[PDB]
C-alpha cells in the first residue's frame, strides 16, 4: 500500500491527474496493519487523501483525511486534536499537510482559526483577514507577494493553476453572503455592492451570472423595471431544538 | 498518450478533442481535458485561445463568446454541428436561469439569429411567446413533548 | 464676527497677518479691515516683502522710511550675524554654534526668508547638546516653518522625531503642541479620522501657539461630527459628548457646542442652519476653508443616513416640505451623495417617495439560530 502511495503521489509529481485518482481508489486499506507497523504511515496516507480530494472538486473527503493525519477544528467548533507519537521529522511534515489543508479547510466551513497555526506569521493569517474583508485587491496583492510559497518542479507548477482557481471561487462568496432574503431591491443598491467586484458591466452580466450558479437566488432580474424582487419552517425549528438538547446531553454526561 | 509521448503532440487533434468536449457542456468532458494537458501545451496557440473561448462558455459569458468566436476560423469548418451544439448548452442554461426572457435577447445569446431561426430553438425547447417567448402534526407535537423534557430535565 | 477679537485671539505672527491677508482675499478684496490690519501690523516687524505687498494697491500707502530702515537694520544684522558665526564655527562651543544657527534662523523667520529660516534652524541638529531640548524646540521650529510654507509632510515628520524621541516628559504641554501640529497636518491633508482623534484628545491649559483655542473646539467638534466612516457611537459619545475635557474648548465657541448637542440629539435641521449660518465665517478660517464643502456635505449624509436607516418608506416631498430646508435643495443634495455610495437611498425625485432596504426572512431567523447553535457546540467541544 506504501508503495502505491509512494507511486501514485510520483506520478502525480510527474503524471496525469486521473490515473493517480484510480490508484487512491484502489489504495486504501485497513487501518490498524499501519498503525502497528508506524506513526507516520497512516499520516502519509491521510496526506494523499487530502491531495486527492484536492483534485477532486469537493473537500470534503480531504478535510476528513487531513483532520486525522492532523488534528482540525470540528463540526460544532470543538478542538479535535491529534497524537503527538509520529517522529518528529513526519510530525513536521505533517504540520506542512495542516498548512496545506487551510486551503481544503476555509472552503469547508468557517472562520477565522490559526490558534493552533502560530500567531506571528501574517502568511495565513493576512490571507484569511483578506478573506474576511471580502475585497480581492488585498487578496491578489497577498498572491503577488507570496508568489514564493505557491511555487513550491516549476514545470509541475508553470501556471499556478490551482490557488487562481480557488480565489475565483472565494471571491463570488461574499455576494452570496447578503443572500438576497428582499422580495424587491432598489437596483442602485446592487451596483454599488457589484461596482466593487472588478468588471463595471459585471452586475447587469455580473448579477445574472450569480443567478446561474444559483448560489443567490435575483427575482424580477432583466425586467423593464429594472429592480430585483427577492411544513419546512417547522422542522427548522425542531432542528435547532434537536441541537440543543444534544447540547445539555453532553453538559450532562459531562 | 500525447502527455506522455511529448514529441507526439498533434496540435489539430488537440483543438478538436477540446472544442467537442466543449460541444458536450454542461458535461465535465472541457474541465477534463484541461487536466491532461500540461501548462506549456495550454500556452501554444491555438490551445490558448480555444481555452479562453471556452472560459467565455463555462462562465455563461455568451454575447462575449460568439463576439470573440472568429466564425470563418479553420478548425470549426470540420466540426459538424459546433455551433448549434453550443446552442444547446446555452438553453439548457436558459432554461435554468430565466422565467421569462425578451425575444430579441435570447436570439442574440444564440448567435445573432434571424427570428426564422430563433423560432426553430424556441420550438426545440418547447418556448412560447406570450406578452414576448412563453419559456416557463401528531408527530411533531410529541417531538416538542420529548425536547420539552430533554431540557426540564 | 469682530477681526479685532480674532486678530488679537491668535498668538502665532502668520496668523496674525497671513489670516488677516486670507480673510482678505478670502472674501471681499474691498473690505478695509483685512488690508488696514495687516498693513499696521506688517509695519511693526522686519519682512518688507509683505510690507512691500501692503504698499501695492489693496494696502496701506507705502512709505520710503520704513522700507528703508528696515532694509538697513537688516543688510547690518546679517554682517553682525555672519561674523559672529564664523567666530564661533573657528570658540570650539556647541552652544553658541547652536545659537547662531537659531539666530539666522530667527532673522530669517522675521525677514520673511523662509526656506532658510528652515536650513539654518536645522542646521542645529548636530550641535544639539540633548535630543529633548535642542532637538525638540528643532522640531517645534521646523513645525513652525513647516506649517507657515504649507508642507504638512514635513510636519507630520518632524512630529513624529519629536515624539519618537526617547525623552518625554508627562507634565509638559509640548503634547499638547505636538498633537495640535499632527491634528492640523492631518487636517491639511473620506473623512481622515485622524484629525478629531488629535484635537480631542488633550488641552495643555496653555497657549497654542499653534492652535487657536476655539480653532481646536471647532476643529475638533467638525472633523469628528463628519466622520460617519470612522466614528463610533463613543466616537460621537464616548470621545466628543462624554469627554469632559474636550468641554473646556467646547464651551469656548458654543455655537459650536450647540451644533454637536443637535446632532447627537437627532435634530439634523437645528445642526444644518447653525451651519449654514456659520459656513460664511468658516470660510475665513485660513486652515478651514479648503475643507468646509467636504466636512458640511459629509454632515448632512450622515443625518440623511440617520433618517433614511430608522424608516423602511419615506415621503420625500413631505421630507423636502417638513425638512426646513427646500425640498428641492434636498433632492439634489441626495442625489449627489447617492452615487458616491454614500447612501442606498431608494429614490425617484419625481415620485417624491424614497425607499431604503436594509419565506427568504424567515429562512434568515432559521439560519442566525442555527449560527449562534454551531458556536455553542464549539464551546462544549472544548470544553471535552
Amino acid at each position: 500500500y506504501f508503495s502505491l502511495v509512494g507511486l501514485l503521489r510520483l506520478h502525480s509529481l510527474l503524471g496525469d491527474y486521473y490515473q493517480a485518482i484510480k490508484v487512491l481508489e484502489n489504495i486504501e486499506l485497513n487501518k490498524k496493519s499501519m498503525y502497528s507497523r508506524v506513526p507516520e504511515c497512516q499520516v502519509t496516507t491521510y496526506y494523499y487523501v487530502g491531495f486527492a480530494y484536492l483534485m477532486m472538486r469537493r473537500y470534503q473527503d480531504a478535510i476528513r483525511v487531513f483532520a486525522n493525519i492532523l488534528l482540525y477544528i470540528q463540526r460544532t467548533k470543538s478542538m479535535f486534536q491529534r497524537t503527538t507519537y509520529k517522529y518528529e521529522m513526519i510530525n513536521k511534515q505533517n504540520e506542512q499537510m495542516h498548512a496545506l489543508l487551510a486551503i481544503a479547510l476555509t472552503m469547508y466551513p468557517m472562520r477565522i482559526d490559526e490558534s493552533i497555526h502560530l500567531q506571528l506569521r501574517e502568511k495565513y493569517g493576512d490571507k484569511m483577514l483578506r478573506m474576511q474583508k471580502g475585497d480581492p485587491q488585498v487578496y491578489e496583492e497577498l498572491f503577488s507577494y507570496s508568489c514564493p510559497k505557491f511555487l513550491s518542479e516549476p514545470f509541475l507548477q508553470q501556471l499556478k493553476v490551482f490557488s487562481d482557481e480557488v480565489q475565483q471561487q472565494a471571491q463570488l462568496s461574499t455576494i452570496r453572503s447578503f443572500l438576497k432574503l428582499y422580495t424587491t431591491m432598489p437596483v442602485a443598491k446592487l451596483a454599488g455592492f457589484l461596482d466593487l467586484t472588478e468588471q463595471e458591466f459585471r452586475i447587469q452580466l455580473l448579477v445574472f451570472k450569480h443567478k446561474m450558479k444559483n448560489l443567490v437566488w435575483t427575482s424580477g432580474i432583466s425586467a423593464l423595471d429594472g429592480e430585483f424582487q427577492s411544513x419546512x419552517x417547522x422542522x427548522x425549528x425542531x432542528x435547532x431544538x434537536x441541537x440543543x438538547x444534544x447540547x445539555x446531553x453532553x453538559x450532562x454526561x459531562x | 498518450l500525447y502527455q506522455f509521448n511529448p514529441a507526439f503532440f498533434q496540435t489539430t487533434v488537440t483543438a478538436q478533442i477540446l472544442l467537442k468536449a466543449l460541444t458536450n457542456l454542461p458535461h465535465t468532458d472541457f474541465t477534463l481535458c484541461k487536466c491532461m494537458i500540461d501548462q506549456a501545451h495550454q500556452e501554444e496557440r491555438p490551445i490558448r485561445q480555444i481555452l479562453y473561448l471556452g472560459d467565455l462558455l463555462e462562465t455563461c459569458h455568451f454575447q462575449a463568446f460568439w463576439q470573440a468566436l472568429d466564425e470563418n476560423m479553420d478548425l470549426l469548418e470540420g466540426i459538424t454541428g459546433f455551433e448549434d451544439s453550443v446552442r444547446k448548452f446555452i438553453c439548457h442554461v436558459v432554461g435554468i436561469t430565466y422565467q421569462h426572457i425578451d425575444r430579441w435577447l435570447l436570439a442574440e445569446m444564440l448567435g445573432d439569429l434571424s427570428d426564422s431561426q430563433l423560432k426553430v430553438w424556441m420550438s426545440k425547447y418547447g418556448w412560447s411567446a406570450d406578452e414576448q417567448i412563453f419559456i416557463c402534526x401528531x408527530x411533531x407535537x410529541x417531538x416538542x413533548x420529548x425536547x420539552x423534557x430533554x431540557x426540564x430535565x | 464676527y469682530d477681526l479685532t477679537t480674532r486678530i488679537a485671539h491668535f498668538l502665532d505672527r502668520h496668523l496674525v497677518f497671513p489670516l488677516l491677508e486670507f480673510l482678505s482675499v478670502k472674501e471681499i478684496y474691498n473690505e478695509k479691515e483685512l488690508l488696514q490690519g495687516k498693513l499696521d501690523l506688517l509695519s511693526d516687524t522686519n519682512m518688507v516683502d509683505f510690507a512691500m505687498d501692503v504698499y501695492k494697491n489693496l494696502y496701506s500707502d507705502d512709505i520710503p522710511h520704513a522700507l528703508r530702515e528696515k532694509r538697513t537694520t537688516v543688510v547690518a544684522q546679517l554682517k553682525q550675524l555672519q561674523a559672529e558665526t564664523e567666530p564661533i564655527v573657528k570658540h570650539g562651543f556647541r552652544q553658541e554654534y547652536l545659537d547662531t544657527l537659531y539666530r539666522y534662523a530667527k532673522f530669517q523667520y522675521e525677514c520673511g526668508n523662509y526656506s532658510g529660516a528652515a536650513e539654518y534652524l536645522y542646521f542645529f541638529r548636530v550641535l544639539v547638546p540633548a535630543t529633548d531640548r535642542n532637538a525638540l524646540s528643532s522640531l517645534w521650529g521646523k513645525l513652525a516653518s513647516e506649517i507657515l510654507m504649507q508642507n504638512w509632510d514635513a510636519a507630520m515628520e518632524d512630529l513624529t522625531r519629536l515624539k519618537e524621541t526617547i525623552d518625554n516628559n508627562s507634565v509638559s504641554s509640548p503634547l499638547q503642541s505636538l498633537q495640535q501640529r499632527t491634528w492640523l497636518i492631518h487636517w491639511s491633508l473620506k473623512g481622515r479620522d485622524n484629525i478629531i482623534d488629535l484635537f480631542l484628545y488633550q488641552p495643555q491649559y496653555l497657549n497654542a501657539i499653534q492652535t487657536m483655542c476655539p480653532h481646536i473646539l471647532r476643529y475638533l467638534t467638525t472633523a469628528v461630527i463628519t466622520n460617519k466612516d470612522v466614528r463610533k457611537r463613543r466616537q460621537v459619545l464616548k470621545d466628543l459628548v462624554k469627554v469632559i475635557q474636550q468641554e473646556s474648548y467646547t464651551y469656548k465657541d458654543p455655537i459650536t457646542e450647540f451644533v454637536e448637542c443637535l446632532y447627537v440629539n437627532f435634530d439634523f435641521d437645528g445642526a444644518q442652519k447653525k451651519l449654514r449660518e456659520c459656513e460664511s465665517v468658516l470660510v475665513n478660517d485660513f486652515f478651514l476653508v479648503a475643507c468646509l464643502e467636504d466636512f458640511i456635505e459629509n454632515a448632512r449624509l450622515f443625518i440623511f443616513e440617520t433618517f433614511c436607516r430608522i424608516h423602511q418608506c419615506i415621503s420625500i416631498n413631505m421630507l423636502a416640505d417638513k425638512l426646513n430646508m427646500t425640498p428641492e435643495e434636498a433632492e439634489r443634495w441626495i442625489v449627489n451623495l447617492i452615487r458616491n455610495a454614500r447612501l442606498d437611498a431608494k429614490i425617484d425625485s419625481k415620485l417624491g417617495h424614497v425607499v431604503m432596504g436594509n419565506x427568504x426572512x424567515x429562512x434568515x431567523x432559521x439560519x442566525x439560530x442555527x449560527x449562534x447553535x454551531x458556536x455553542x457546540x464549539x464551546x462544549x467541544x472544548x470544553x471535552x
